[PDB]
């Protein structure tokens, strides 16, 4: 179908492929001569003529996979349809002669590439599918299959009376091939096609799992794995599909787990699959008990395979403190059990897990007692709402095993004492302090393995971090005598451990560690006049301790400290200790500080002001590129993900130099601003370092003001890139800080900093997020969002922020969304509607009485939304109601008393914690309605005090004073008046001066001193420095 | 210290 002219041109270029002075004069005349408008349609007719009928393996398949890539970017939308229709028949005719496997997977994926919505209907790709299906020979069934996984809609177009019986015939071929292509094929239906769609093969389901036990007669475990990997997304998608045989593939799942005999793939994929129905289907999980007392047993069975052949355990003694990564299984089943408690609760899965946990502890088996162990500090955090009352028994148990005469079980004994000491913290630190504390110290003795020293050593770590220093104190002497003598061991990892725990011991202990540096810092010293992580954790003790015993006490080693810090600075993870413990430095040295930061800083810029470092991949190159943990990919994007970690590490130490130094660290805020924080917001492809970015302009700007053109500038720069920024960024998560960063930087760049280009294109910011929100949230048969809670609570201060700026003038600007915003307000959704009534309440403080034109469009939304269920939404109405009696009394005259019915109602469950927020702003409401415009005057005062809402408590107490400066004063409700004062006060939400000397008048009218009985020593002496 | 996988 080609003039030989151009097949000898073509054929000699992909030739040429594989062969660079040869190869790119042909990827360069590929690239630049053929593909183009006028020979695209040659080129794609070539390599499809090639791909299906040459009988050169290499030549075929690079054509295949050329037209595969070519026939994307062309695309096959605009190909003339004559030519469309010549490589559909070559393609067509290839896949049905005589091919190589892999040929004709990649003339499978070609094909693929020829079908669509937009193009011509190809009836005999259909008709050829349904016969290879049916075919003899695998390769056409799985090619077959593999089609239907590219184009599932394919699946729709078959009659469904003939794709069914496929897909059954394909679960249950003899080829395992074929199987996990059915099946494949199967769960990527729901991969790309809407849910509309599902029910038309959601009743495979059964014939599927049916399938799986024939798997383990044939011996097919990596088959079997396979599937269990499909049917795991396929959980993920649909899991209540799985309801009606929910038992069976419990029951099998663990028939897998317990079979010891198969090699771990298909046990742990079984156990993951178990583990996923928890993540996607909890209420389901929760109404089978036999799901949590399967996923508890199989777990627990897995947990006791470690040490394998070595029952001495004496590989695991000799070897350091990192995981074994052949304890695959092992390691598995802790993940497992850990992400299921956190799921499901401990009121599911407390009760199962310890009926086991009774039995384990027990047995002569170690390995047992061992399991029991990290199966209690892997269900720990997500049962800690029950285990949390629970804690003298579990302490009865775990404690007695940390003798136990096996070394791993100690270990495990110690894993848990720590882990829990995290999970239940910090009420175990408080109630525990005399178990914990003496069965931890007494495994530091050299008596006891390195191994367990070691972890005794890492669990001390845990308590401390949530330990007040008044609980340690006693404790301090007989710890670090101990851990003393882990530093002179002769096991690295030993000496590495200690140094943490003393650093950390320290940390926790503050001023009562100021006894114990005298003893401590020259042994670190003379650890670093001497092995780079022991130096770096050497150092991080070092700076840890002198910031608990603060800086005079530091300044004894500090200069010597920053000298040996200056060696090893200028001489990977230990750079991570390095910067850290100069930044610890500054935190303790102050201002004296800042003669070190030409040293600090510079290191910091360069890692600072890295590239994104991308290169663009081909797809075959991909998963290459993302075995390393450092780099991923996402045409095809190469993102090195490290080198951008590092970026948002120095940008977040950057920010802490800023903000301790202020004034003194203006020298770099316009090179951080300019070089550093505002090209960051340009990093598409990491969201950390665009956050970075963010947070760190407001605090930049401040640096700078503490010390203009230049801050006025930099602040136009960075606002305008903020706010460019709003109708660009995809993810809702950084655009919350956007908002943020843009609230703290008018904070700090005060009186009207923005210009009204900026005011209006910051109003197309937040309609474009609003509006997006929206749609977002606007979406069952199949299945059972605060990160956008979130963002619309930092748009109502941005909003707010702006507003107040601007004195009001944004009233204008904001016009132009009022159509989103009554959206929001009548929305079922409780989260749009509390967004909605916070604007509407900052509205009327700017523009009352200029809301007139909104007043019926929200008032019969917010009077209903007053008696609302919902505590959060009750509030925000309520003061909506007292800002319209504030700010605009005579516009609300008509409402605001006739709510005043329903205020008296709402303020009486109400003075509780949960909704006493909600009852203080009512009360507030009813203060301010009184104010504007009687027996309701006696009602509002028994709402008093008020002690949670800063801004309720600050009018409600100034009516008061104004009150009297009738029911309130004289008469013998004078004991509540002076209570409801110094309630407020104490609380600290009360602004209180005003009323302090109103109270005061009136206790002179009088059995003055007596009414202070009341109060402990605590309080009296507040209340002298009041009165 | 210790902590979860």
């Amino acid at each position: 179908a080609l003039p030989e002219e151009v097949n000898r041109t073509l054929l000699q270029i992909v030739q040429a492929f594989a062969s660079n002075q040869i190869r790119s004069v042909a990827e360069k005349a590929l690239s630049e001569e053929w593909i183009t408008e006028n020979n695209i349609e040659y080129l794609l007719t070539f390599l499809a003529e090639q791909a299906a009928f040459s009988q050169d393996t290499t030549v075929a398949a690079l054509s295949a996979v050329l037209f595969r890539k070519l026939a994307l970017k062309a695309p096959i939308t605009h190909i003339r349809k004559e030519v469309l229709a010549q490589i559909r028949s070559s393609l067509l005719k290839g896949f049905l002669s005589e091919r190589a496997d892999s040929i004709r997977h990649k003339l499978s994926d070609a094909i693929a590439e020829c079908v669509q919505d937009d193009l011509p209907a190809w009836p005999e790709l259909l008709q050829a599918l349904i016969e290879s299906l049916k075919s003899g020979n695998p390769n056409f069934r799985e090619s077959s299959f593999r089609i239907l996984t590219t184009v599932p809609y394919l699946i729709t177009a078959v009659d469904i009376n003939s794709i069914l019986p496929i897909f059954q015939s394909g679960f249950t071929d003899a080829s395992d091939n074929v199987k996990i292509a059915a099946v494949t094929a199967f769960v990527g239906y729901f991969k790309q096609l809407p849910k509309s769609e599902w029910s038309k093969l959601g009743i495979l389901l059964p014939s599927l799992l049916n399938s799986l036990p024939r798997f383990l007669d044939d011996g097919k475990d990596d088959a079997l794995a396979s599937v269990f990997e499909s049917l795991i997304e396929l959980v993920e998608l649909a899991p209540k599909l799985f309801k009606d045989m929910f038992d069976q593939i419990i029951q099998f799942t663990d028939m897998v787990i317990k079979n010891k005999d198969l090699e771990p793939p298909a046990r742990t994929t079984a156990l993951e699959l178990l583990t996923v129905f928890s993540e996607n289907a909890p209420q389901m999980c929760k109404s089978n008990q036999n799901y949590g007392q399967t996923l508890v047993m199989v777990t627990l069975i897995m947990m006791t395979e470690v040490s394998i052949d070595d029952d001495d355990a004496a590989e695991w003694i000799e070897s350091d403190d990192t995981d074994d990564e052949e304890e695959v299984t092992y390691d598995h089943a802790r993940q497992a059990l850990d992400r299921v408690a956190l799921k499901l609760g401990g009121e599911y899965l407390a009760a199962p897990l310890f009926q086991y946990l009774q039995q384990m502890i027990t047995s002569t088996e170690w390995r047992e007692r061992f399991a029991a162990m990290m199966a209690l500090s892997s269900a720990a955090e997500g049962c800690a709402d029950v285990l949390i009352g629970e804690i003298p028994k579990i302490l009865d148990m775990v404690i007695p095993l940390i003798n136990d005469p096996h070394p791993r079980v100690q270990y495990g004994c110690c894993n848990v004492l720590g882990q829990i000491s995290t999970d239940f913290s910090p009420f175990i630190q408080r109630t525990a302090h005399d178990r914990i504390l003496p069965a931890l110290i007494s495994k530091l003795t050299s008596e006891c393995t390195s191994r367990v020293q070691t972890h005794a050593a890492a669990a001390l770590v845990n308590f401390s971090e949530f330990a007040s220093k008044d609980i340690l104190e006693p404790y301090l002497d007989s710890l670090l005598t101990n851990l003393l003598v882990l530093l002179q061991s002769n096991k690295l990892y030993v000496q590495e451990q200690a140094l943490t725990t003393i650093a950390f011991i320290a940390e926790a202990a503050k001023n009562k560690f100021i006894k114990y540096y005298d003893t401590l810092m020259p042994l670190l010293l003379n650890v670093l006049k001497v092995n780079s992580v022991l130096k770096g954790k050497c150092m991080e003790c070092a700076t840890l301790i002198g910031f608990a015993v603060g800086k005079e006490k530091f300044h004894e080693h500090s200069q010597e400290l920053i000298s040996i810090l200056v060696a090893l600075q200028n001489s990977d993870a230990l750079r991570s200790y390095l910067e850290q413990s100069w930044s610890r430095i500054c935190r303790i040295l102050g201002d004296d500080f800042v003669p070190l930061l030409p040293i600090v800083i510079p290191p910091l810029l360069i890692t600072a002001k890295a590239t994104q470092d991308v290169g663009l991949i081909e797809e075959e190159e991909a998963a290459n590129f993302q075995q390393y943990p450092d780099w991923d990919v996402v045409k095809h994007i190469a993102i090195h993900t490290s080198v951008l970690d590092d970026k948002v590490s120095a940008m977040e130490l950057l920010q802490s130099y800023a903000t301790l130094l202020r004034g003194q660290f203006a020298v770099y805020v316009k090179e951080v601003m300019e070089e550093i924080a505002l090209p960051s917001l340009d990093f598409y492809l990491h969201d950390g370092v665009r956050a970075a970015g963010a947070t760190l302009i407001p605090i930049l700007l401040s640096c700078l003001l503490a010390a203009n053109e230049e801050l006025v500038l930099l602040w136009h720069k960075a606002s305008s890139k903020l706010i460019g920024g709003l109708m660009s960024e995809p993810m809702p998560e950084i655009t919350q800080v956007y908002h943020n960063s843009l609230v703290n930087g008018i904070k700090v760049m005060g009186d009207n900093c923005l210009s009204e280009d900026q005011l209006a294109a910051f109003t197309k910011g937040v309609s474009a997020n609003l509006t997006d929100t929206y749609e977002r949230m606007q979406d069952d048969e199949y299945n059972e969002d605060f990160t956008d809670e979130d963002l619309l609570d930092e748009i109502n201060k941005s909003i707010a922020a702006v507003l107040k700026t601007t004195n009001g003038h944004y009233l204008k600007n904001l016009e132009n969304i009022w159509p989103m915003i009554n959206t929001f307000l009548l929305d079922n959704e409780p989260i749009l509607v509390i967004f909605a009534l916070v604007v509407i309440g900052d509205l009327i403080q700017y523009g009352g009485e200029q809301t007139a034109s909104m007043k019926n469009a929200f008032i019969p939304k917010v009077t209903e939304c007053l008696i609302s269920p919902d505590a959060r939404i009750r509030q925000a109405a309520s003061y909506i109601i007292g800002v319209c009696a504030q700010y605009a009394p005579s516009t609300y005259a008509d409402v605001c008393i006739p709510t005043l019915d329903t205020l008296v109602q709402i303020v009486d469950g109400s003075k509780l914690e949960e909704n006493r927020s909600s009852t203080e702003n009512a009360s507030a409401a009813i203060a301010k309605i009184l104010y504007a415009y009687d027996t309701y005057t006696a009602n509002w005062f028994k709402t008093l005090p008020t002690i949670t809402d800063k801004e309720a408590a600050s009018f409600n107490y100034q009516f008061l004073s104004q009150l009297i400066e009738p029911i309130v004063c004289a008469q013998s409700n004078i004991s509540a008046v002076v209570d409801s004062v110094i309630q407020a006060l104490n609380e600290r939400s009360l602004e209180g001066q005003t009323v302090i000397s109103s109270v005061k008048k009136l206790l002179g009218f009088l059995d003055a001193m007596a009414i202070f009985n009341r109060y402990p020593a605590d309080i009296m002496e507040k209340v002298h420095k009041w009165f | 210290g210790i902590y979860k996988k």
